[PDB]
């Protein structure tokens, strides 16, 4: 319907995509800094194509206010990865490689059990 | 004479009390203090309990343990009607301490058995509550 | 954030020990809730009780008696002197000062006796509670307490011939720290932090709580700002709170120590196994606890650290 | 008398009744509804855009120099169509007494924030930031402050389950802390303590 | 004597508000003090004497240190005089256990008595705060005087129903003058 | 060892075939010895004349909460608290 | 077609994929303290496996595989290879035994032959004495019955004790 | 009767602390017994049976919903300036 | 207005400065329908598998006091539970 | 389950001794390398250092046994403040997400051997705070654990039992007589 809100930092659609790309450019130039000082074992191309999976899992949302949200929560995430404020198990976090991955065919699921 | 003699005099009657200068150092390397007391009790697993209020609340009763262990000394040799009367929550020994029950049930006191391959390992209580088919 | 060994930007890291208080809170019965705020400050306990039982009390208008008013000002008092030993050892280490560590907290160990003989356990005591005190204290708690604040005028005494009067105290201490009172207003400061600055503001006097404007005291008040007047109120505060420790043992009377309402205090074992309507308030109030009335307040006591509010 | 009943203050009970009608009159715009809670203590309901100057008109009037900002506390109510309540406790030090300041907002609709007239609130929005996830414009730093560094979402939004959705074991073929689906060994048990039975007769109007 | 810079109120004490003398007299003794270590002296003084002190250690485990007979220590499961356990399976000491460690599951006995046949309690979950205690209606369920119950293990800190029954039987001297000497506080 | 086989009084054993009791290899087996069904029917009935009678545990405060127990019905009356049972000629 | 032994629901798989479940293997994971084993009991542990483990040394040196497992699934055991006893208690409630037991040098109690050869067929003989369905033996990959010596004299022993070790297990 | 150095070396620690010395340390002679007389706690002011009834002391249920200022001056009503409460000089 | 000293801060930004600042305290106009899974920090597992139930809750039948029926509430579906294979619980 | 013996049958029992791995093994080399570990035991339980780490409300009471009324430096204990100067570090408090790598740190830049004290009921299995989200459910799951004291706030009493217990352990703890029989 129609709603009349407070903006959070844009007032469009185009302000709030130049500010998901400006966090793309900014996590770009972050990667290379992320991977030689945090001791992780995962390469800069690596990086960067979760970097790339992070924001394709984000890119159907439409909703302005959803967007900068997700801007906000990004931008904290590059402040708590420009200075270090973090360590390297908690980096590795968005690779989730300590979990192994579960089947989606019905006849593994059927045989494992009941999830 | 006035400078602490008589304490001298007390520490040679501690020694000869102990039962001779090798006995001495013996309850003196058991024991990390040597000291005097009246003799108020012997648990039955041969503890001795003695007391004197002449010394710093804390240290008035104390316990020496049983001969036959030496350097496995803890805390849980204690049974628990003297647990108590150690630990100031009563003024009277289980001597004259005619209220505390004695019945058929309560067994013998036990230590700490932890890293002991005789230690506790908890399991389920209840049994299987789902019974299967039985085909046969 | 160093230039050398000056610093340019201090800031603080904390969620170290974020325990999901208050969510947890939230799922607890009130008397399930309570020994949480044992839990929240670490060193001074029973004043935490008492703010909580206050907000609880506050929430389902009863009042405590004459009896549970005056345990509960002796034991916050007790606990005023053991937050205060614990922050002049904390600083004491941290400066440098090995000794009065020790030399106080021999003092703060038989204050945790005292605890364990009021309450059964040394530190989290469970004891204060919404509606009075759970359990009387026993026989013979005056003698001790009375030979403990006889001698503790002599161990402050020596503790502050050691401390107060020593060069490298004073020049570790004195000009280093100074906070403005207008930015204590302005950032929100509570408690000795405040009264350290100049500013006259004790909330056991201003807004009296449990009996405190039967007792008489004096409120110590800082000139410079600076770790030592704020060292030199703690130890007047450790000083006031021995003359409050004085008064109560002084004066109290004989009675009872929870309030009559048995649907908010449980009743006791001898209306237990004989009264049925007892039996019935203590299997609804230990199932699932008194009905607190629905809204919100918020009670602030006076801790020694500060103001210890309960937004409930 | 009555010694089991709290006995209230009449003239606290005056003086809060005459300045909450007080506060109305100063502030017919931000000011929505002034209430005079049971242990005296007064409520001042107010408009979200009204966040910034009643605070700062709580700071600076002649009867109104509420100087101490003691804490903000965050109420998360679901039912409501603006979800979260946020609650600004402040304290008079020459009036000696206390007054909150309550406001409603939404999951996304901002909050002035208060660091230009308490900077008490510089960390305490940032809690509510953590907590409830709120956002606080014009703030000078605003990050999570209580919780892990790698965590998502917002604790004490009442969505948010009490144990979590990860844990956190460690693992040798990584060599570090890593970050696991929540199991419990044993489940939280789950009480039913709603009361069946109501017990106050005034609270259903 | 000094003056006072700020005149003190009623019932307030000012602590560094009296002003340094300029007269020759003080200015003489706080320079002697200061080049001749005064309080420097007075300490070592005062450190020196309290060498001399009884030390208020206690010899450990001989000797033990001042308790109540409220203390809250390890929990355990009571019994009758006649014999029969005590607890009759009613679960309000889980329904006020705070960090939910008690857990109980019962079932009708084959004597028709209510009874239980699983009572677990997590002494890592356990706070020690005698709310199982004073919620216990038969009084089965006790803070017993043990606190010496360290282990290696973790699994050997989850006590079963017979673990707990066994400090009952063990501790029972104890736990029966506690509640004589208890009782009536509660 | 025997305390591996033992039955406890809620008439729980664990199999020959289970793995849990590769448990008890380092760490023994806890079984009370002391049921307290043997204990309570060693005690014999206490012979009443009254219709109705009162238990509280034989302790006063420090038993469980006084109940009355009926003994018109022939037989034997057990307390549901401590099991002692009742009887009238 | 292919039969279920245990057929009890307490011993059955349950739950999801995390530590706390059980995946319904008891798994005996002999040379834990090595290299290859502290991943393997890993690795074990994630899937909730209840693992046995014997140790021949110290318990220093094992007490950090306690943090793969959770409480109950992660139990210590003293054996030796002279010792069929130890082995028996070991892996009489075992439906699953890892043999990472190995030694790449010479010691003056164990052989060559004594820990490759004789202590596997002591545990395999014991693990088929004692009902355990699997055995996951591990082994070398240029075993041979003759390995040529490339540079020194007397090596490929230990070549040769992995082959006569692998077809006698 | 108490333990405690030669008083030579009493007299050395009086010297040295600055003051008379009283002992820190607790004594048997000076704590009360730790067996007391069992005690009996007084009943409160409502155990008496004849007189009260729980409506007249019921403080759960004479809690009230907060009281609308604004509307209750309008139902009300159809020097100096309000102040929220008594004036503390801190200064 | 007030012949005082002017904001510096506002009379020194540039106009674009100050167009920024006022479409910022205007209102925006967008849709009612939200969708809020992704700032809600809940994986995506839990939104695609999990179904919710809005319920009032059922009264017990063995009391009278129909006080808790009088709202309603959402849970969420009952997944397996299962027994621990060292001590029994849930 | 066995209890503490009669006193007829503790006087019909000899002397323990000192030595837990006993008088004689029927060797030379046996015998040498287990007095070697006797004294090496002897030089280790005596003098284990803990470390200043201090998360919670139990760390209180481990100022309790600095306190003079239970003395740790009475029994070789004393704290130092590097983790490579420490011996046993003393997990008490309740451990949260954000201290799990600062643990597992600590834990690790410790020097072999290594013992860890887990003092307190939020250190051994989450205790009061088990179910909230933030806290990890133990110590044990992060760092291995020796020795599980078990009161909420312990005893100073109690701490020490567990200190003693470590000691006991330590005098248990065998690597040359090991190092003979592998
Ligand atoms: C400022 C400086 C002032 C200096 C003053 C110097 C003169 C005074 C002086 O020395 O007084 C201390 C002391 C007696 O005065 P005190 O302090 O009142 O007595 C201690 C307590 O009051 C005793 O109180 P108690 O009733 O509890 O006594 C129980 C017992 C408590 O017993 C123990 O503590 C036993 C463990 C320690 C002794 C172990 C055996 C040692 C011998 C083998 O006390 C003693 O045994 C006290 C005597 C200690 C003798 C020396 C101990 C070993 C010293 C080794 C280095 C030299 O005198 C001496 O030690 C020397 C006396 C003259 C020389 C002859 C002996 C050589
Ligand atoms: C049995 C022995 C028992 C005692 C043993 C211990 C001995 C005493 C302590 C030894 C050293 C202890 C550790 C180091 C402590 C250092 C303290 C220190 O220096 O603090 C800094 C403080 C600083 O002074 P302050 O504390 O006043 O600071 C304010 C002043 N400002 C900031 C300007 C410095 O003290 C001093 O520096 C004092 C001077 C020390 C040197 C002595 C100078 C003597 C000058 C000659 C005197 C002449 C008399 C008149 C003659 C006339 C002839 C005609
Ligand atoms: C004379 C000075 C040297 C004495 C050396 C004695 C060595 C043997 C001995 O008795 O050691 C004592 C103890 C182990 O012996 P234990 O069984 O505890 O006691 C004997 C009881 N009759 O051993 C110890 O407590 C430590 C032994 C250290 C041995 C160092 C290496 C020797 C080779
Ligand atoms: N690169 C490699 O590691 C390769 C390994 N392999 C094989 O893989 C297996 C595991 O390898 P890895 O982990 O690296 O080896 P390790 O040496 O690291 O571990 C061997 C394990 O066996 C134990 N062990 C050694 N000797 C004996 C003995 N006499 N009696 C009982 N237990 C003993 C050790 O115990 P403790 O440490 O306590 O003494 C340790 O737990 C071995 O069978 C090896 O031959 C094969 C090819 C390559
Ligand atoms: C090394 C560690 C790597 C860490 C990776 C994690 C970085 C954080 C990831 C995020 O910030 S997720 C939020 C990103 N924000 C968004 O996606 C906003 C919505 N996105 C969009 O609308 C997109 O369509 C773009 C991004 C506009 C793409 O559209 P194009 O086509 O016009
Ligand atoms: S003492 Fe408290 S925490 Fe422990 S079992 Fe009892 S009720 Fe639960
Ligand atoms: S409160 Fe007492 S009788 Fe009731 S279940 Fe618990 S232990 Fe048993
Ligand atoms: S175990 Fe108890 S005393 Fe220790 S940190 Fe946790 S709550 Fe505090
Ligand atoms: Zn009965």
């Amino acid at each position: 319907a129609v709603q009349q809100v407070r903006p959070i930092l844009s007032v469009d659609r185009e302000e709030a995509r130049k500010r998901a790309l400006n966090l793309y450019k900014a996590w770009y130039r972050q990667i290379p800094y992320i991977v030689m000082d945090y001791d992780i074992p995962m390469t800069v191309e690596q990086c960067r194509d979760k970097l790339r999976e992070e924001f394709v899992k984000h890119r159907n949302v439409t909703d302005i206010r959803v967007i900068d949200m997700l801007v906000i929560k990004g931008q904290m995430e590059l402040k708590e990865s420009v200075e270090i404020w973090k360590q390297k198990g908690h980096i590795m976090r968005y690779w989730k490689e300590s979990q192994d991955p579960k089947p989606t065919d019905f006849l593994s699921k059927f045989i494992q059990g009941v999830n | 004479k006035f400078l602490g003699i008589n304490r001298l005099t007390k520490l040679f009657q501690m020694v000869r009390e102990a039962g001779g200068l090798k006995q001495a150092y013996l309850k003196l390397y058991r024991n990390d203090d040597l000291k005097i007391g009246t003799l108020v009790g012997i648990d039955k697993y041969g503890n001795k309990y003695f007391e004197n209020p002449y010394y710093f609340y804390g240290r008035n009763r104390w316990i020496e343990f049983a001969p036959h262990v030496n350097m496995d000394y803890d805390g849980s040799m204690i049974p628990a009607e003297w647990y108590g009367w150690m630990h100031y929550k009563t003024d009277l020994p289980p001597i004259r301490d005619g209220c505390r029950p004695k019945y058929k049930w309560i067994a013998d006191h036990s230590e700490n058995l932890s890293g002991t391959k005789e230690a506790y390992y908890p399991y389920s209580t209840t049994p299987n509550k789902v019974e299967a088919w039985e085909p046969k | 954030e160093l230039d050398g060994e000056t610093v340019m930007r201090a800031d603080p890291h904390i969620g170290l020990l974020h325990r999901g208080t208050e969510k947890l809170i939230e799922y607890k019965t009130y008397t399930q809730a309570l020994p949480y705020f044992d839990r929240l400050d670490y060193v001074s306990m029973m004043c935490n009780e008492q703010c909580y039982s206050l907000a609880v009390e506050k929430l389902l208008n009863i009042d405590v008696p004459l009896r549970a008013k005056y345990i509960r000002t002796l034991f916050a008092e007790i606990t005023r002197i053991l937050n205060h030993i614990m922050a002049v050892g904390t600083h004491a280490l941290d400066v440098g000062a090995l000794t009065p560590f020790f030399w106080l907290f021999e003092e703060r160990e038989k204050m945790m006796e005292f605890y364990e003989r009021v309450s059964g356990a040394r530190m989290h005591a469970a004891y204060i509670r919404p509606g009075g005190v759970s359990l009387d204290m026993p026989l013979g708690l005056m003698d001790d307490i009375y030979e403990f604040a006889s001698k503790f005028a002599e161990r402050l005494d020596e503790v502050e011939d050691v401390l107060t009067t020593n060069r490298i105290w004073v020049q570790r201490t004195e000009d280093i720290g100074i906070v403005t009172a207008e930015e204590a207003l302005n950032y929100g400061f509570s408690g000795v932090m405040l009264r350290g600055s100049g500013i006259k503001w004790d909330l056991r006097k201003q807004q009296p709580y449990d009996a405190y404007n039967l007792v008489n005291f004096d409120v110590p008040i800082g000139t410079k700002g600076d770790c030592y007047d704020r060292y030199l109120c703690r130890v007047e505060e450790m000083r006031q709170s021995l003359r409050i420790i004085d008064q109560c043992l002084n004066q109290m009377p004989a009675g009872e120590i929870k309030t009559d309402d048995a649907k908010v205090a449980p009743p006791s074992r001898s209306e237990m196994k004989t009264s049925m309507e007892a039996l019935i308030h203590h299997f609804k109030l230990f199932t699932q606890g008194y009905q607190v009335p629905p809204g919100a307040t918020y009670t602030a006591i006076e801790a020694p650290k500060g103001e210890f509010g309960v937004y409930l | 008398d009555k010694p089991t009943v709290r006995q209230p203050d009449a003239v606290a009970r005056s003086h809060l009744s005459d300045f909450g009608r007080y506060v109305a009159e100063c502030l017919p715009k931000y000011v929505q509804k002034v209430q005079l809670t049971a242990g005296d203590e007064l409520e001042v309901l107010i408009a979200p855009e009204g966040v910034v100057p009643v605070l700062q008109f709580l700071k600076d009037h002649h009867q109104a120099q509420f100087t101490n900002l003691v804490d903000i506390a965050g109420v998360d109510v679901p039912c409501r169509k603006n979800r979260f309540e946020v609650v600004y406790n402040l304290l008079s030090l020459r009036y000696n007494s206390r007054i909150r300041v309550k406001t409603y907002t939404d999951e996304l609709t901002p909050l002035d924030s208060a660091c230009e007239v308490h900077k008490a609130a510089n960390w305490y929005e940032r809690e509510i930031w953590d907590m409830y996830g709120v956002f606080f414009a014009n703030h000078p730093d605003l990050r999570r402050i209580l919780t892990d560094y790698g965590f998502e979402g917002h604790p004490q939004r009442r969505d948010f389950p009490l144990s979590g959705y990860v844990e956190l074991r460690y693992d040798d073929e990584k060599k570090r802390v890593v970050c696991e689906p929540l199991e419990l060994a044993q489940e939280f048990r789950k009480f039913d303590l709603s009361a069946p039975w109501e017990q106050f007769p005034n609270f259903r109007n | 004597e000094p003056k006072d810079i700020v005149e003190v109120p009623k019932g307030y004490v000012y602590v560094n508000n009296k002003e340094l003398s300029m007269e020759f007299a003080d200015i003489t003794d706080r320079a002697a003090s200061t080049m001749f270590f005064g309080e420097l002296l007075r300490g070592f003084a005062v450190t020196l004497a309290h060498i001399f002190k009884e030390p208020a250690t206690i010899n450990y485990p001989f000797e033990k240190g001042p308790l109540s007979p409220r203390f809250r220590g390890e929990h355990a499961l009571r019994r009758y005089p006649s014999g029969e356990e005590r607890c009759i399976a009613c679960k309000l000491c889980e329904a006020i256990c705070p960090a939910q460690a008690i857990t109980i599951e019962a079932e009708e006995r084959a004597d028709g008595s209510r009874r239980t046949t699983r009572y677990d309690i997590d002494m890592t979950k356990c706070i020690y705060c005698g709310f199982c205690q004073e919620a216990c209606p038969v009084d089965a369920i006790v803070e017993g005087p043990n606190f010496e119950f360290s282990t290696e293990t973790h699994e050997e800190l989850l006590y079963n129903k017979e673990k707990l029954l066994c400090n009952g039987d063990k501790w029972e001297s104890e736990i029966a003058s506690n509640l004589q000497a208890d009782h009536l506080y509660r | 060892r025997g305390d591996i086989e033992k039955v406890t009084h809620t008439g729980q054993v664990f199999d020959k075939e289970d793995y849990r009791n590769a448990r008890f290899v380092n760490a023994k087996r806890y079984v009370n010895e002391n049921w307290g069904i043997k204990l309570i029917e060693e005690v014999p009935p206490k012979e009443c004349t009254e219709r109705v009678v009162f238990c509280d545990g034989g302790d006063g405060p420090l038993g469980h909460p006084k109940v009355y127990i009926n003994l018109d019905k022939p037989g034997n009356h057990i307390c549901g608290y401590c099991g002692l049972r009742f009887v009238k000629k | 077609p292919r039969p279920l032994k245990t057929t009890n629901p307490a011993a059955m798989k349950r739950g999801t994929g995390g530590r706390s479940s059980f995946n319904g293997i008891v798994a005996t994971v002999f040379g834990a303290t090595g290299f290859v084993g502290r991943y393997v009991c890993n690795k074990l542990g994630k899937s909730g496996t209840q693992m046995i483990l014997p140790y021949r040394g110290d318990d220093s040196d094992v007490i950090r595989l306690k943090v793969t497992g959770d409480l109950g699934q992660v139990l210590f055991h003293f054996y030796n290879l002279e010792d069929p006893a130890s082995i028996r208690d070991a892996v009489k409630h075992s439906n699953v035994v890892i043999n990472l037991v190995g030694r790449d040098f010479e010691t003056k109690n164990f052989k060559f032959k004594d820990v490759h050869v004789n202590g596997a067929e002591r545990i395999a003989r014991i693990a088929r004495e004692a009902g355990v369905e699997r055995l996951i033996h591990l082994s070398s990959l240029n075993v041979e019955a003759n390995p040529k010596d490339l540079y020194v004299k007397g090596g490929s022993e230990w070549l040769k004790s992995k082959y006569e070790g692998e077809l006698r297990v | 009767l108490r333990r405690d150095v030669s008083p030579l070396i009493q007299r050395i620690r009086a010297f040295l602390l600055g003051r008379e010395h009283n002992l820190a340390l607790r004594f048997e002679d000076g704590l009360a017994d730790r067996t007391q007389p069992q005690p009996e706690i007084p009943d409160g002011p409502s155990h008496l049976l004849s007189a009260n009834y729980y409506c007249q002391r019921d403080g759960r249920r004479e809690v009230l919903p907060p009281i609308d200022l604004v509307e209750q001056q309008k139902q009300l009503a159809a020097s100096k300036l309000p102040t929220p409460g008594k004036v503390y000089a801190w200064d | 207005t007030d012949g005082g000293p002017l904001d510096p801060k506002t009379a020194l930004a540039r106009p674009e400065e100050l167009e920024q600042r006022n479409k910022l305290s205007g209102k925006i106009t967008v849709p009612t329908a939200v969708n809020l899974s992704p700032i809600s920090g809940v994986p995506e597992e839990h939104i695609r598998e999990r179904r919710v139930r809005i319920h009032i809750p059922p009264k017990n039948a063995m009391q009278s006091g129909t006080d808790n029926v009088n709202t309603w509430q959402i849970e969420f579906d009952n997944r397996e539970r299962w027994e621990n294979p060292l001590m029994g619980w849930a | 389950q066995q209890t503490l013996p009669v006193a007829e049958v503790a006087q019909n029992l000899p002397k323990k001794g000192y030595s837990p791995f006993g008088t004689k093994q029927s060797s030379v080399a046996e015998w040498s390398l287990a007095r070697l570990d006797d004294l090496l035991n002897w030089g280790r339980k005596g003098s284990i250092w803990p470390l200043t780490f201090g998360l919670a409300c139990c760390a209180v009471e481990m100022m309790h046994i600095a306190a003079p009324r239970y003395d740790m430096d009475r029994y070789g204990v004393v704290f130092r403040a590097s983790p490579r100067q420490a011996d046993v570090i003393i997990v008490a408090g309740t451990l949260t997400n954000k201290m799990a790598p600062a643990l597992r740190k600590v834990y690790d830049q410790m020097p072999e051997p290594r013992w860890v004290i887990s003092m307190g009921s939020c250190a051994n299995g989450g205790g009061y705070y088990h179910y909230s989200y933030s806290v990890v459910r133990g110590c044990d799951r992060i760092i291995p654990v020796d020795i599980y004291v078990p009161g909420c706030p312990p005893t100073a009493e109690a701490l020490m039992y567990g200190v003693l217990q470590l000691q006991k352990k330590v005098k248990r703890m065998k690597t040359l007589q090991m190092w003979y029989r592998k």
